[PDB]
DNA sequence: GCATCACATGAACTCCGTGTTCAATTCATTCTGATCTG
DNA sequence: ATTGGAGTTCATGTGATGC
DNA sequence: CAGATCAGAATGAATATACTAAA
């Protein structure tokens, strides 16, 4: 007889692919009751037998255990709760989509449920929580025959489909119970840490108590990885080692020194070795030289965050003063509000206006003249973030009437803002390569074209040097004096969120697209900053939590215990033990641990009373 | 025995001494050439070999090294990386290996970047130097033209970690 | 012992003014069972008996018009059938505010009730309605005299709402059943044609699935106007325009640029003629020179509709989103009645206070304390319809807590009151005119003398130019090169919002509050889609459904018939014309124009497929 | 006489053929300068406008008009304004007239402001050249103290459209 | 066929600063491909 | 024209059932 | 025979029934 059969995804294309290969028919098209995402139906056979076809696909993925009970009260609550006392169930989260609707579509009635859902364990879980929902609304399971039927498709491909058509069977079942024990492994874990650092670590200090630390499986571990570049850069540990030096003759005017292509080189004996090898030079070759294009990019409107970076260098004095003076100059009135975190310059400001209340002031000059005449080019675009329009000047003032400290600052945003519409500056990067016994070294370059901005902001200018004799490939340019030298540092370089985003891949810890969200949130929480460069410089709140971390409990850090938990909720695929047992022992043992790190506060207080 | 013994050796270059070979498997009647080295392949050539190297060659009196040999091993390292770290792009890869024959170890800086040896490559993997080399002081250079890999393992601990 | 009498304002905030004044400080104020307006209790007189006075303020709309549910299953009846055979009553709009039962709760017991609700139209539906709910519930009327009563109340002031409540009267039933009549006229005009057209347009073509299609009195007009200027648009035949330039120098490195009397001549050769004439000479004469001053006008009060569109063509910001700022600003408290009509300022307002609160704001200090010193210009004398005074800030706010759209929205209303009591801008005009030939050259040129408002509203102020040097009667300036120029005719561009503003009001098709609604509503729908420059494109669908109309019947689109209805309602508010008989006249004449645009649908269907 | 009644018409400009003369009559019988001139004013130019001008107008050889001499004009538009916005007021009023002689159309541009003519004009109307004209490049610009239009009605074949 | 009753449910009345994960369509930007000539 | 939100319990419409 | 000169893929902001009109 003529039944019917409903078939659930997440995708809306997926949904159209799936329904293209069904039929060919494209099916017909019912508007979506769920309020998005569209269904579509047919007059199918599934296994030969007249069936309407209904397929959806939903629109996201309900989750949100959570709770579900008002004992998770606040402050005013029993510790115990955190540790065990937590009646656990899952609620119908984020109602702004729907999913009632969603539940009322999947009612009614189906002869058969197909399932085809993302294929991996997060996949999974939705496919099951999505069962146990549709079962108790379906018809009747009469027979003996099921009514679950799971494909087996990896991705987007056409004869995989095909073949995972006829691969029917029933969906594998734990992996939905692992994942979901793993979500309130966190859930638990997490809150335990937020309630008593909400309890201990603000200490009614009165100024950190607008604080908040936001405790998880991961977040320390990744601010650990953070933070230990930093102590290792206390650690300062220098190095040795050799640098070849050597000269190539110019036309007794001018100096053109080389580089040594193997740059850098740690040993005693094989840069001695070199040496012998390059310390009879007779004749060099011309074997290369290169001359490119490259133009480097206008500056952007001005945020706080720059200015008092600049502020803090440039000419370099402290926050404090900065935000002083910022107040000052919006007093006597030449800047807008010294809070910004925009840089759109909103098309409503009148930058030729703007740009024309400076005819003063020689320092900047029949310049910014010129600059008025002809035609000015757009800014860049920046970010919306609906604060306030960025820093800029009005009514400019000259010598006498700001002074010290505040003219100086009144000079900055004055020359930014200048340099905010302008040329960009072209130059010629050359290179020239010298060919000599084993070795090609290379010396290289900059020659400016076009000055631009350039014009405005010495402190960021190209620096000046002697265009290279540029020649053709294989001059004779014979050689003149070589030397031996040596240079040596600090250990460099606090690497950047790239180096961060390939460790954080290289432990094994986090999701395939969540690193920047965990990123956002450690920042955010004001653990680290964002520093000119990219640089992930952590703050005095993420350094002192770290040190206390270290100081008595390193197992919460413990970077790999993360990834060990994770390999045993793994392992308890196929036969083993139940998730009671597995998350019990473990959060005992934590939560003794955490018992006397409760009883041993004292190291993140001394750390308070030695920092705050 | 005799002959086709000394044919076997000067094929590979594989020195096996006496007692390494009276201590391996080396099954009479079954095998002369082939087996061999087929089985050699993952020996100790450390303990098996003689110095066919000469007595004095971080000296610096020898100059130039001629003829197929075969050695392994034993510490490799980039000379151009430092302690605490040792891969990084932030300098041309330059290979320094402890180069083992047997009695008399020696060392080569490689001087073409080659892609055949890491610096994760484990310990006792068979070399081949095939051609003129040159040492300077106490270093012998290499190159492509020279150095042919083979692979093996010196039954040794991972000495790592 | 003392009588109870019972009054309610249209506003909650009048309703505390009106406290304020009355009770003159003696204030008993609670909020009341509803969580939205609260109830506001004193003690008095009232005819010679002391008594105590209750007051409350009804939140809006008590009751709106809506037909059987039944007939609103959209598929019981045909929509015809709604002319003359649905049964209409009224419910208590936005249940949420529970106003029906608070007034319910409220009111036992009033003997007596004095009615404060705006005395314009659009009120008497709300007085009226109140007056229907209380009156089961106060204590009776034993007593002979009668207890409904209105105050009629002209401007909000002090001594106005003094002789308010000096001298009451009583309601006007009459003109209160004419708003009704056109309210429910427009309720059937559109649950009829909309229901209509949604149901046809669908019935077949299926690219109209998902949407909505509307009509009415107001939505079709406002469409329309649109629809005409995309019409004229694209009827348009270009042509070429022939202009003789002349240039000259009066001294060194002086660049002069006359301008040619007769502006343009449309045709090639009479131009290359023209030129012929003009390029044999080598001298120019000065004949008349001109020392005339003029001045600028200082703006009026900010009207909403001003309001609206100047912070849609400078502050690129959508009607519907201003109107919700001016909302939260107002309930904030900060500015005053955002929908207000009225232009000139109260003869008893404060002018000089407010101008004194708004002094510390760095922007402005210097302009502001100087404006305080000669003593404020008086107001313009604009114009007055009883309505709530115009919108004017309240009290100093710096920006710290203002955000984005606060500085923005806020900030225009500020130096728009500033500008409105300040001086005027005086400029000198200078025209010389040379004779080149036979024919007559001129330049024109203006220049600052004193500032008025153009000192504190930077965009509206005079371009600046290089002055004219002095001439004298007699001299032969250098005559220097010409050229002739070819020009095209510049079609017109798309209609901008501001000019909407201009066909809406001065047609008058909707309200002061109904202006921000229909424009979403026409956007909403996805009849236009706004652009780049707050341009207004109409959609492929919007235009082939509004042609139809054009070609079938006129006298449903020409912004007309909403000038007409109102004119001849206002006949039955004055009680010239019978109320029952006038509506059943507009119904019998719309229920031939339905059953006509039934019959003349089958042109349109024609129209409709040529786009899809 | 004849020939004396002819020479005054040529002083006051107007150049006619005999078939025109007896043509616009109603009879040949006793005329005066009066009735003759207004029952030719009645009559159209095309037919009744002999070869009086010197041709070669259209080219620039020509250079000036002496003496009275009599024309019409039959189309006028506003070359100083545009099409579409046929009355804007946006430049002063210029007009060009195409000026007919029953042989030839020419073009005569308004050069100076003038008020007894507009734009609605009765087209076919009379005009009268007594004196200077200007021929600048073989066209016309008109003035006031020489064109000057006496009125006229003709079988109007524009009926406005 | 009809009066009844209990149950679901909507609404009126009253009392009291958590990890994880996405997340369902199509901008203007921003870092990857074809072609004469010293 | 533009307002606090959550849990409880009670009145009511209605579907299921018995007479 | 690839700079100077014009063209595609990754990055990344985008919303969806209820009817009109109007406080
Ligand atoms: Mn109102």
């Amino acid at each position: 007889v003529m039944k019917t059969v409903l078939m659930v995804a997440e995708k809306p294309s997926l949904a159209q692919s799936i329904a293209k290969i069904l039929s060919r028919g494209s099916l017909s098209s019912h508007k979506g009751l769920n309020g998005a995402c569209s269904v579509h139906e047919y007059t199918g056979t599934f296994a030969g037998q007249p069936v309407r076809f209904k397929m959806t696909s939903v629109c996201g993925h309900v989750m949100t255990l959570d709770f579900l009970g008002k004992y998770n009260k606040w402050d005013k609550v029993d510790p115990a709760e955190l540790f065990s006392q937590a009646p656990t169930e899952k609620k119908e989260a984020n109602p702004k989509l729907n999913m009632v609707k969603f539940l009322q579509v999947e009612g009614r009635g189906c002869d058969y449920i197909v399932l085809w859902l993302d294929c991996d364990k997060e996949g999974e879980n939705i496919c099951f929580e999505v069962l146990d929902a549709v079962l108790p609304v379906m018809n009747k399971a009469h027979g003996g025959e099921k009514t679950v039927f799971r494909a087996r498709f990896s991705s987007i491909t056409d004869t995989d489909i095909c073949n995972a058509m006829a691969c029917l069977g029933e969906p594998d079942h734990n992996e939905a119970l692992s994942v979901d024990a793993r979500q309130e492994l966190d859930l638990r874990i997490g809150c335990a840490f937020t309630r008593f650092q909400t309890k201990y670590f603000q200490g009614k200090y009165g100024d950190l108590d607008s604080s908040l630390i936001s405790f998880g499986p991961c977040q320390t571990p990744t601010l650990g990885f953070c933070v230990e570049r930093h102590d290792k850069i206390q650690s300062f540990k220098p190095e040795t080692y050799w640098v070849l030096q050597a000269k190539v003759n110019t036309d007794k005017d001018r100096s053109l020194l080389l580089d040594w292509d193997r740059v850098r080189v740690f040993d005693r004996e094989i840069a001695q070795m070199f040496l012998n090898m390059t310390k009879l030079e007779k004749e060099a070759q011309v074997e290369a030289t290169s001359r490119k294009e490259k133009a480097k990019q206008r500056p952007l409107a001005l945020n706080t965050v720059e200015m008092l970076r600049v502020a803090s260098s440039s000419l370099g004095m402290g926050p404090q003063h900065a935000m002083q003076t910022a107040e000052r100059l919006y007093t006597q009135g030449y800047i807008s509000y010294p809070r910004t975190e925009t840089t759109h310059y909103p098309e409503n400001f009148d930058l030729k206006g703007s740009l024309r209340q400076q005819a003063n002031h020689p320092y900047w000059a029949d310049t910014v003249k010129r600059l008025l005449a002809e035609g000015i080019n757009r800014p860049r675009k920046g970010h919306d973030a609906g604060d306030h329009p960025p820093i800029t000047p009005m009514k400019s003032a000259t010598e006498a009437e700001l002074g010290g400290d505040a003219w100086r600052l009144y000079e900055y945003i004055t020359r930014h803002f200048i340099a905010t519409v302008s040329h960009d500056c072209k130059y010629l990067q050359s290179t020239i390569s010298f060919r000599i016994g084993p070795e090609l070294f290379t010396c290289s370059g900059k020659t400016v074209l076009s000055p631009g901005f350039t014009e405005v902001m010495p402190w960021q200018s190209v620096p000046l040097e002697e265009s290279l004799p540029t020649c053709q490939r294989g001059d004779a340019f014979p050689v003149g004096e070589v030397k031996m030298l040596e240079k040596q540092t600090n250990p460099p370089d606090y690497l950047t969120e790239a180096e961060l985003i390939t460790l954080m891949e290289k432990h094994g810890i986090g999701t395939d697209a969540s690193i920047p969200v965990h990123i956002n949130n450690i920042c955010q929480r004001n653990y680290v900053t964002v520093e000119s460069g990219r640089r992930l410089k952590p703050t005095n709140l993420g350094i002192v939590l770290v040190h206390g971390y270290y100081k008595i409990d390193a197992e919460l850090v413990l970077p790999t215990i993360r990834s060990a938990v994770e390999k045993q909720l793994n392992l308890i695929a196929q036969g083993k033990a139940d998730y009671r047992q597995v998350l019990g022992h473990t959060l005992d043992v934590f939560k003794r641990k955490f018992h006397y790190f409760v009883d041993s506060i004292a190291g993140m207080d001394e750390l308070m009373e030695v920092s705050f | 025995m005799a002959q086709v013994a000394g044919a076997a050796l000067s094929q590979a270059g594989w020195y096996l001494s006496d007692e390494g070979i009276e201590a391996c498997t080396s099954s009479p009647d079954k095998v002369n050439v082939n087996d061999i080295i087929l089985i050699a392949l993952n020996t100790d050539l450390r303990t098996i070999g003689k110095k066919f190297l000469p007595s004095d060659i971080n000296s610096g009196k020898v100059e130039k090294l001629e003829g197929p040999c075969v050695l392994q091993i034993q510490k490799i390292r980039n000379v151009a990386a430092p302690k605490d770290n040792e891969e990084s792009q932030a300098a041309p890869r330059m290979l320094r290996l402890q180069m083992t024959d047997g009695h008399i170890s020696c060392t080569a800086v490689e001087f073409s970047y080659m892609s055949k040896i890491s610096l994760n490559t484990p310990p006792g993997t068979k070399v081949k130097l095939s051609g003129i080399v040159d040492i300077k002081n106490g270093f012998l250079l290499l190159n492509d033209s020279n150095t042919t890999v083979l692979g093996g393992e010196v039954e040794h601990l991972i000495e790592k970690w």
